[PDB]
């Protein structure tokens, strides 16, 4: 899976 | 023979911080979050091929740690204090397409404004028999 996450 | 189509499935979550004056008594939850299962913006709605979605939650949510959603939107809203890996199990209308598990790491808001913020998205391609 390709994951992307906001730092805050 | 052995024809397939690829379709995008996006598991994501949003959340918002809950200030102390808006918290239920003896709920330690600091956030309201929602996990969603959607398609890409460039493709047809996933309702055409997704039968149902199971959300497996951290055991702190027992006895309600397995939640089935059969109709769109495939959303799940809960209050909580902790991040954990959400297991999302997608079941397809066509029996020829086996279920898939997607692990989504829940990301909770750290702005603490009380406004909703985008947490994370986990993107997978799936294979549908044609």
């Amino acid at each position: 899976a390709a994951r992307k996450s906001a730092p805050a | 023979s052995r024809l397939f189509v690829k379709k995008t499935i996006v598991v994501g979550n949003v959340s918002k911080y809950i200030p102390p004056d808006k918290r239920e008594e003896n709920d330690q939850s600091t956030h309201k979050w929602m996990v969603y299962v959607r398609g890409s913006r460039r493709e047809p709605s996933i309702n055409h091929f997704v039968k149902k979605v199971w959300f497996f939650l951290h055991p702190s949510y027992k006895p309600n740690d397995l939640v089935e959603v059969r109709e769109p939107p495939f959303h799940l809203t809960r209050r909580g204090w902790g991040e954990f890996p959400v297991r999302v199990q997608v079941h397809f209308k066509d029996s020829q397409n086996k279920r898939i598990d997607i692990i989504h790491n829940l990301k909770l808001d750290r702005t603490y404004t009380g406004l909703q913020t985008l947490g994370a998205e986990t993107v997978v391609d799936v294979e549908l028999h044609r």
